[PDB]
């Protein structure tokens, strides 16, 4: 079993980090009238840790009790799509942004389902009960039209908590009537604190500035800096300050793509690195998450004067290719302008 | 009582005014039996129900107007079903009483797609010498070329002031309202044209301030005067940053005034300054990028300081230039 | 209740044809010769498809046409059914034929059905087609299904050039007598772009709309913007001048044309200017991004005024 | 009794209970000798309270035996469908009683129907309402309520009367909050309050539903900035003093830090740009810079309206806030 | 000058400032009876045209499907080892319906239909969506199989061939896996066709069905097979009009036997753009009546995607790439706007996108415009990636799939968890194991247990063993142009098998004692 999830917090009272904000909803579901919440952050922050926390709080002993249902749905067109659903006895969980054109669908019949769903010994437990909509920010204009709906008339009835990051795609109105609650990512420091803490539960004795390489390159994201901490134990026991963190394979192919780019300015190089481009957008990993892994390792080489007009074209093009529909040519036009700019800066 | 609108829908071909040519057209081609399928496009409010009705209604009389003209619109489901329903049902019989073409009107034409629209033009093309299709479309544009390439297009076009202001004075005449000279002016100024507007704010103003005055209808429509953009204008080419956007935030929330309204009189107003040719480009390009801004669903103050800070651009740069 | 000229100039033999010269020649030999394979006809509208494939059907056919031909259209139903039950028992009906000559069954509009019936429509093709061949008519190949593109063969209709809808032009104003200007019959062509049917409709149109064929008349009964003031708006954009193109749009923008109107003759008179060919190439994408910003909902005069503008700078 | 949110339980319910909007009132007061109205279409910030004046109003031209049967009210947002706008209007127009009364006022006999939030209506949901509003113009009529203008389509305004509701502007909400505070028994001082108007701009509900959450998560403690300015999506101003500070002199090490630190800490980029936004136009910068970083703030919120990522457009904009604040 | 700092004398004006106040204004004023591909149908297997491989492949399929109908008793190495993958003992194959699937006009119908008629079958056909009802596909589905022949002594069975359940309704495909899912059973082979593979309503009935992937056909043997057809009916024997021809219809039989029917592209539209023929206005008109008349725009910007820089470029300042990169994306936007709008004006467009080319790209040397797309084949592979990380996430228990996203999954949590699962031991026996090995070994069984993977053995085609994975999850984590990492042995690799079996009959005796 990984320690990564197996050293999760479950109360509250146990949390590295954030305590305050861990007090501020304690205090909030220890009274009654749960408002409908919209928790965000970056990502590996812990949003869900803090969601399972306040299931936990809200609701007695059977909370992780989880299980997958599958639901079939009828769009307007005749065809039936089977979604997906992690379920309890006390609570629901659905990734509505699964189906993608027809996220309206969903949102309007699934919790019509549930909505008209009837709990079972509704004064034994509690008052509501709560529905996750997991990833959230990527649903649609009218399908977050009738989710407002969908928390409008079920306001009494079922409460929903809506995760997500980069809450700028996510409408206006539901912002209003939504609790916001804002989870930022641990410090340097707190996770270092957790990283000793499971270090010191399983008999280790890593040393601190392994401990800080750790946080820099894990980039505040606490699962990425337990996995690396794992595979550190795993490739050797004895800690060294001077160790080779084993990086995942794309942020290093990242770096050779980043390095195949600087290397030469031609269109024969161009070929080459549109190639990794399609190996690296192949794998489904997001192109935002690929231009914002270019800019990183990007920004290391070239020189002050720079990368002003880098940062510039690469929100440019992130954001047409936010526009358009296919990545490569946006992600192409970004490779091929920085290599007009840089043959420009030293040709001058 | 009704609405001032629905009162005086012209009922004659002598009422109605400014579609002299499209009413000699097609009283040519009615008196002669040489009237195709009409399809007639134009903005809203400039009366084309009103002239193809006052048309049927001079054919036919009102014991016969029920079995030669069926009138459909969007208000019922559009799609692939009632073409295949009313319409060529309609189309492909006789008349019960007499004989001629029939009619059939269909109201916001362009809100159909496609496939509609290609069984629509083959329904034209199958029966044509018993029946006589109408289509009023706001936007040609919505609309496959064979189907244009079947029906005759009428272009409607503006309602110019100087054949806008009579009907509004009979309605004037006929119901008495306290109208003051400026009255007229922002009538055929605010309306933008269509003459529904007209007499829909007329009729808002006159339940709501009593008197019609350029002052009443200005502020029952939240339209901003001449006045207002001249003031704004001053403050964007005089002001520094601060003063000028605390300025304009303040008139804008005092008098309730909408971004998109002080955008356009902007744009009606900038053409009129004689800036510098480079200087103009700069502010036609920023201007679009701002009513483009607009409609995504933006906050609206910080595009508000973006049109102040495009003018903080320009004055510097007239300054620079002078 | 005289016939309109679309209907009543229609050819009735398949060398009357202007459209597309190697492939009506070849549905000539086919027609002389008889067995004809299942083809599909696609090119923009007005090019003679369904001419073309009536003119093969009677060439083919003659007297028992009412029987071996079946056209199927766009007024229809075309659902699940209908391909299960009209469409299979034609093509399971026995038609006393010549040696050569097949059942045809022309399914015009056939990028309008749905998918389930050309589902049903592909088995039916492939297995009977001993006796039935399908002669199929369309707009655009991209909603039709690539196994029937590929089970028929592809006859591309090109956009016709201007000449042979000339003389075409020539022969029915020959044949009602109709006086002419030149100028106002090169209109005709640019308020044609290759729509042959709407050429003889609107040159029918003006006709019994105002006498002579002359520009005035036809820009008259057609009302849209004007080829001249649109090019000289054009070429004021490009020696980089924004008012003198602006008096331009202000005329075209008091006159009551919509701007999806506009924007369209903007491109359409562009697409043709005599300018540099990388200056026509952005100004062609500029001319792109103005009217997605028309398409997506955005028609105001500024959004002109910034093309106008965006046209003025990308010229120096 | 159920927990009631205190902005309909707090809304206005008589005609004069507006808050000084008198000429509301009068001009429907006018109309009651009138007999006639076209439709009408509110617009104003929430919590001002429309639909209660409607509802008041309606009641005043009815009576409570005919407000059951004569006044339809629908939220627009719980009915965006094209289905329930074109067919319940239909239904309620084609079911017709006549406009006389048991106890013999006269009555003008049009019916009333009510949209409320109809803002929030796509084009062709709104272009589907028009025609709805243009063939039931004889027997029902039509009134509209709605926060912004131009979210209606041109259309829809173009056959209504217009009414701007103004709220309470100033020097009433923050006694109005002390009264809210005084009889839930909250403790809450006068900087809080006073921070609570400003976070709010113009908007009571924002205001009370504000205070609601903070008193949730306190639940008897002390109201001090830090929850308010959690809950009211405010970033706190000593970011902003480091984002100023990194990008007024030195390297894109330190933006790339502060961009990088703004991100981890859940901000969202809308509020940064808002917040910026305040503090270029009143401090002391210059003209031009204060053009451009306000330009490109415009830009950057436009890009974030249509959904790209926040990261690198708030590196690019704290890059020509340094470009501008460095030179 | 526009500009005048002097007041006006008689008209309108607006003051300007600055940041010092000059205060400027500014003024205000049967051989003629049946189709060529009717009779050049083969009527025996020596006149086929498909890959060998592929049809020894589904022949060997069908001769073993005989033990249970008559009583009688790389890719391409793993497909002929799950061929022999033992059998049912109800003497069933485990891969009980096949599904062959590609690009249409390659002769999958043909194949089948010969192959059917080889092995002793009479064939009996099925359109999918023709009867889109369950009722109507269950009646056909128990009808076509699970049925004797009413003819004499037995005659021949018959083995049912649907085609066309690409697009069938998913309730259809439901069916089918309800009715080869039984365990009154299915007893006649069932050969289905599906044109595209992805397609979700197919996903199930892939991780069952035996696959026979089509591979394109060689033109080769397509140009000789093409020059027979001519000369058997006269026509002139000119290879190089086939050879382009079957190059521009992909390698689709019924094109060019379509065509070559008819006679009696992409191409010329590619060399038109990529190299001048042998004013510029004349070719600027000549390639946009070439680019109009394509037609097919999608797979013409595919190949002009994949070929504009193969080009031998000697551009000093890439700019040209830039401006070509600016005209793709920008035909982009306008395809998804006019989607999203759903107007017809804009579809005017995307004709200028490869005249743009030639105006960039009009290369004077002879330009190797390569015919395959890789656009095609890199979609391919992201749809089959996709596929692969839904079925991985499918496979996790919900305690984990709860914990976090499959995209965060993909992107941060598997290729660390593989360096986990794949650490240091000595090749030695599992006794000889010490006692941090063992709890080591019980963190490997645990976090297997909760990922619910194991090792499967495989045979490598030199003909030794090897032990992969089961759901094979290095393909979405690891990269071709890394340092290659040391794998595991052999040793280790099995010992680790075998605790994965232990622990799961040990947590299923368990789960039975405890209930
Ligand atoms: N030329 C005109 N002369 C007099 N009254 C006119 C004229 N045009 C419009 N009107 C008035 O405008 C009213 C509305 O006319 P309609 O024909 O219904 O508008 P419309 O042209 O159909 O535009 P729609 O229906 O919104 S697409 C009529 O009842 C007339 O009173
Ligand atoms: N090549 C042609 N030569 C002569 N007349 C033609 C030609 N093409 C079209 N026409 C005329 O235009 C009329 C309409 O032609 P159609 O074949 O119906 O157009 P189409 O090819 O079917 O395009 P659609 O159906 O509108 S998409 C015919 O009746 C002829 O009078
Ligand atoms: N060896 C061959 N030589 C010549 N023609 C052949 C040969 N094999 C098959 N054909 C013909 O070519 C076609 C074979 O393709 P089909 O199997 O019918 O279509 P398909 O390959 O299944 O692709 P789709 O998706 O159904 S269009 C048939 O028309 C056959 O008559
Ligand atoms: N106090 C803590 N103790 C141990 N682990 C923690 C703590 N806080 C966060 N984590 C770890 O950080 C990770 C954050 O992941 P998650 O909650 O999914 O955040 P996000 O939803 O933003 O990806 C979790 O895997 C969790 O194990
Ligand atoms: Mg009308
Ligand atoms: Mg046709
Ligand atoms: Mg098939």
């Amino acid at each position: 079993s990984l320690w990564v999830d197996k050293y999760r917090p479950c109360s509250l009272g146990r949390l590295d980090y954030h305590k305050e904000q861990a007090a501020q909803l304690r205090n909030l579901v220890q009274c009654g009238d749960f408002p409908h919440l919209l928790v965000y952050g970056p990502s590996g922050a812990g949003k869900k840790t803090r969601i399972m926390c306040i299931l936990r709080e809200l609701y007695g002993v059977g909370v992780e009790k989880l299980r997958i249902e599958h639901q079939t749905i009828t769009t307007p067109s005749k065809k039936k799509i089977e979604i997906s659903t992690i379920a309890s006895n006390y609570h629901l969980e659905v990734n509505p942004s699964d189906a993608g054109n027809s996220d309206r669908v969903v949102i309007q019949e699934m919790l019509k389902t549930v909505a008209q769903s009837q709990q079972l010994e509704t004064n034994s437990q509690r008052d509501f009960k709560v529905v996750l909509l997991t990833e959230v920010d990527k649903l649609t204009k009218d399908a977050q039209h009738a989710l407002r709906r969908t928390m409008e008339k079920y306001m009494s009835t079922c409460r929903l908590i809506l995760c997500c990051n980069s809450t700028s795609k996510v409408i206006p109105p539901i912002r209003s009537r939504c609790l916001a609650v804002r989870v930022p990512a641990p410090s340097i420091e707190d996770i270092c604190h957790v990283l000793s803490t499971v270090c010191k539960k399983e008999g280790l004795n890593l040393p601190s500035q392994l401990a800080h390489r750790l946080a820099e390159k894990s980039c505040r994201n606490l699962r990425k800096a337990l996995l690396m901490c794992e595979a550190c134990r795993v490739q050797q026991y004895p800690f060294t300050a001077d160790q080779e963190i084993p990086e995942t394979d794309w942020e290093v192919y990242l770096r050779e793509t980043a390095n195949a780019i600087v290397s030469q300015q031609t269109p024969q190089r161009l070929l080459e690195v549109r190639g990794r481009l399609y190996e690296l957008l192949t794998h489904c990993i997001p192109p935002e998450i690929i231009m914002k892994g270019l800019l990183s390792e990007l920004l290391h080489n070239c020189d002050g004067q720079l990368k002003g007009e880098v940062a510039q074209m690469a929100a440019y093009y992130e954001h047409r290719l936010q526009l358009g529909s296919k990545a490569i040519y946006h992600l192409e036009a970004f490779v091929a302008k920085f290599m007009a700019l840089y043959k420009k800066f030293m040709e001058d | 009582n009704l609405p001032w609108v629905e009162k005086y829908r012209p009922q004659t071909l002598n009422d109605l005014i400014s579609h002299q040519d499209i009413l000699s057209t097609i009283q040519k081609f009615i008196n002669e039996d040489r009237l195709p399928h009409l399809l007639l496009y134009g903005p809203p409010g400039t009366g084309k129900t009103s002239t193809i009705l006052a048309c049927a209604k001079q054919l036919y009389k009102d014991k016969e107007f029920g079995s030669m003209v069926l009138e459909l619109n969007a208000s019922d489901d559009r799609g692939i079903d009632i073409i295949r329903g009313p319409i060529l049902s309609f189309a492909s019989t006789r008349t019960i009483f007499k004989k001629g073409f029939k009619l059939v009107i269909l109201d916001e034409a362009d809100a159909m797609t496609q496939d509609a629209q290609n069984a629509l033009r083959r329904v034209i093309e199958k029966f044509t010498e018993n029946t006589r299709f109408c289509l009023i479309c706001n936007y040609l544009s919505k609309i496959i070329p064979a189907l244009q390439s079947r029906c005759t297009r009428f272009r409607f076009g503006p309602l110019t002031p100087e054949l806008m202001v009579p009907r509004l004075e009979h309605v004037v005449e006929e119901e008495k309202v306290d109208i003051s000279e400026d009255g007229m002016k922002a009538l055929v100024t605010l309306s933008s044209g269509d003459m529904r507007r007209a007499l829909n704010i007329l009729q808002s103003t006159n339940m709501a301030f009593g008197k019609v005055t350029e002052e009443t209808v200005y502020t029952c429509t939240g339209h901003p005067l001449k006045s207002d953009i001249a003031n704004i204008l001053d403050w964007m080419l005089n002001q520094d940053f601060t003063t000028a956007y605390r300025n304009i935030t303040e008139l804008k929330t005092l008098k309730g005034l909408a971004l998109h309204d002080i955008l356009t009189e902007i744009h009606l107003f900038v053409h009129r300054v004689d800036f510098p040719s480079s200087v103009r480009i700069h502010l036609l390009t920023k201007m679009a990028d701002i009513e483009y801004r607009l409609s995504v669903g933006t906050n609206e103050k910080i595009q508000l300081s973006s049109l102040i800070a495009a003018f903080q651009v320009t004055r510097d740069l007239i300054v620079a230039e002078a | 209740y005289e016939l309109p000229w679309v209907e009543k100039y229609r050819p009735v033999k398949l060398n009357e044809i202007v459209g597309n010269e190697d492939t009506v020649s070849r549905l000539e030999v086919f027609a002389r010769e008889g067995n004809v394979p299942n083809i599909i006809i696609a090119g923009p509208p007005g090019t003679g498809k369904t001419t073309s494939i009536l003119c093969l059907a009677r060439a083919l056919l003659g007297p028992a046409l009412k029987d071996a031909m079946l056209e199927l259209n766009a007024s229809n139903d075309r659902g699940i059914d209908v391909v299960r039950n009209k469409i299979k028992m034609f093509a399971q009906q026995k038609v006393t034929l010549p040696k050569g000559r097949h059942k045809i069954i022309i399914l015009d509009e056939a990028d309008s059905m749905t998918d389930g019936a050309q589902q049903a429509l592909r088995r039916t093709m492939e297995i009977y087609s001993k006796t039935t061949r399908f002669a199929l008519a369309c707009n655009a190949s991209d909603k039709i299904i690539e196994p029937i593109q590929s089970r028929c063969a592809v006859l591309r209709y090109t956009k016709l050039t201007d000449a042979q809808i000339l003389t075409r032009l020539m022969n029915v104003i020959e044949k009602e007598r109709v006086p002419y200007t030149d100028d106002g019959l090169e209109a005709i062509i640019f308020t044609a772009q290759g729509d042959m049917r709407q050429a003889l409709n609107n040159l029918q149109s003006t006709f019994s709309g105002f006498g002579f064929i002359n520009s005035e008349n036809v820009f008259k009964v057609c009302d849209e913007p004007h080829p001249l003031l649109v090019k000289e708006m054009i070429q004021h954009c490009v020696n980089a001048n924004i008012d003198e193109a602006y008096k331009i749009l202000a005329h075209l923008w008091h006159l009551g044309y919509s701007p999806e109107d506009i924007i369209g003759n903007i491109f359409r008179v562009c697409k043709t200017f005599q300018m540099a060919e990388y200056l026509k190439l952005e100004f062609i994408k500029e001319i792109g991004y103005t009217h997605m910003k028309i398409a997506e909902g955005v028609n105001s005069l500024l959004q002109m005024a910034g093309l106008l503008a965006r046209l003025c700078q990308k010229t120096m | 009794a159920k927990p009631v949110p205190w902005v309909e339980k707090y809304r206005p319910k008589c005609v004069d209970e507006v808050a000084f909007q008198e000429e509301v009132v009068a001009v429907l007061k006018k109309s009651l000798e009138g007999a006639d109205l076209p439709n009408l279409l509110f617009y104003g910030p929430p919590g001002t309270g429309k639909t209660s004046t409607i509802l008041a109003a309606a009641r005043e031209l009815f009576g409570p035996e005919l407000f059951r049967l004569r006044v339809l009210e629908l939220n627009a947002s719980d009915e965006r469908g094209i289905q329930v706008v074109r067919e319940k209007v239909k239904n309620f127009a084609q079911l017709t009683v006549s406009g006389s009364r048991s106890d013999g006022k006269p009555c003008p006999p049009f019916k009333i129907v009510i949209l409320d939030e109809a803002d929030s209506m796509t084009s062709a949901a709104q272009a589907a309402l028009r025609r709805t509003m243009e063939k039931e113009s004889k027997t029902t009529r039509f009134c509209l309520i709605c926060n912004y203008v131009s979210r209606i389509i041109e259309p829809l305004t173009s056959r209504c009367s217009k009414f701007r509701f103004k709220p309470l502007s100033d020097k009433i909400q923050q006694q109005r909050l002390l009264d809210i505070a005084k009889k839930e028994n909250v403790k809450i001082s006068d900087e809080g309050i006073a921070y609570l108007v400003k976070v709010s701009e113009g908007d009571l509900r924002k205001a009370i539903t504000f205070l609601q959450s903070a008193t949730r998560l306190t639940g008897g403690k002390e109201i001090t900035e830090k929850v308010i300015t959690d809950i009211a999506g405010v970033i706190p101003a000593e970011k902003i003093d480091g984002v100023f500070a990194a990008c007024q002199s030195g390297s894109f090490d330190k933006l790339e830090a502060v961009v990088k630190d703004l991100i981890d800490e859940g901000h969202a980029a809308t509020q940064l740009v808002n917040q910026l936004h305040d503090v270029v136009v009143e401090n002391n910068l210059s003209d031009k810079q204060k053009s451009i970083i306000t330009e490109k703030l415009a830009e950057v919120d436009k890009c974030l309206a249509d959904g790209a990522d926040e990261h690198l457009q708030l590196i690019s904009l704290c890059a020509t806030v340094m470009q501008q604040l460095s030179q | 000058n526009p500009v005048l700092r002097r007041p006006p004398i008689l008209e309108d004006y607006v003051h300007v400032t600055s940041t010092e106040g000059v205060r400027a204004y500014l003024v205000l004023r049967a051989s003629s009876h049946c189709l060529w591909v009717d009779e050049f149908a083969p009527r025996h297997y020596t006149e086929l045209l498909s890959d060998d491989f592929t049809n020894r492949c589904l022949l060997k399929w069908l001769k073993l499907w005989d033990l249970v109908v008559f009583g009688h008793e790389s890719h391409e190495q793993v497909l002929e080892e799950m061929l022999e993958a033992g059998l049912d003992p109800s003497q069933r194959p485990k891969q009980k319906v096949a599904l062959l699937c590609g690009p249409p006009g390659l002769g999958k119908t043909t194949l089948a239909h010969v192959i059917a008629r080889h092995a002793g079958y009479s064939v009996v056909e099925m359109n999918a969506s023709d009867d889109r009802s369950p009722e109507v596909f269950r009646t056909r589905i128990e009808a076509a199989t699970q049925m004797e022949s009413v003819l004499g002594a037995g005659g021949k069975p018959n083995c049912l061939v649907i085609d066309e359940i690409d697009g069938a309704p998913v309730a259809a495909i439901n069916v089918l896996l309800s009715i080869l899912n039984r365990k009154g059973l299915l007893m006649r082979p069932i050969i289905c066709i599906c044109n595209d593979q992805f397609a979700p309503s197919l996903r199930q009935l892939k991780q069952q069905a035996f696959l026979l992937h089509f591979p394109p056909t060689l033109p080769s043997r397509l140009v000789q097979r093409l020059q027979e057809v001519s000369l058997r009916q006269g026509m002139r024997a000119d290879p190089g009009v086939l050879a382009a021809l079957c190059e521009k219809t992909d390698n689709d039989i019924r094109a060019c036997i379509n065509t070559l029917q008819f006679l009696y592209g992409l191409f010329s539209v590619w060399q038109e753009v990529f190299q001048l023929p042998r004013s510029a206005s004349q070719r600027f008109y000549r390639v946009l009546h070439a680019a109009a008349s394509a037609g097919e725009h999608e797979k013409v910007v595919q190949g002009l995607f994949d070929n504009f820089l193969r080009l031998r470029l000697r551009d000093s300042s890439l700019g040209a790439v830039c401006v070509a990169l600016d005209w793709l994306a920008f035909d982009d936007l306008l395809a998804g706007a006019a989607h999203h709008s759903q107007s017809f004006q804009l579809l005017r467009y995307p004709p200028f996108l490869p005249v743009a080319f030639h105006v960039l790209f009009a290369s004077s040397h002879t330009p190797r415009i390569t015919f395959p797309s890789s656009q095609q084949e890199a979609q391919n592979r992201m749809s089959q990636m996709r596929n692969l990380i839904q079925t991985l996430v499918s496979g996790i228990a919900p305690a984990t799939r709860s914990r976090a996203t499959p995209q965060a999954l993909l992107l941060d949590a598997l290729c660390l968890l593989l360096d986990i699962l794949a650490p240091k031991l000595r090749p030695v026996s599992t006794q000889l194991y010490s006692t941090r090995e063992k709890q080591q070994l019980a963190s490997l069984v645990g976090t297997m247990l909760a990922y619910s993977l194991t090792y499967r053995q495989e045979r490598t085609p030199d003909g030794q063993y090897i032990y992969r994975l089961e759901p094979n999850v290095e393909e979405l984590c690891r990269f071709p142009e890394l340092p290659a990492r040391k794998p595991l042995t052999y040793q280790t690799k099995q010992l680790i098998a075998r605790e994965i079996e232990v622990e799961k009959m040990r947590r299923a005796e368990a789960s039975a004692r405890v209930e």
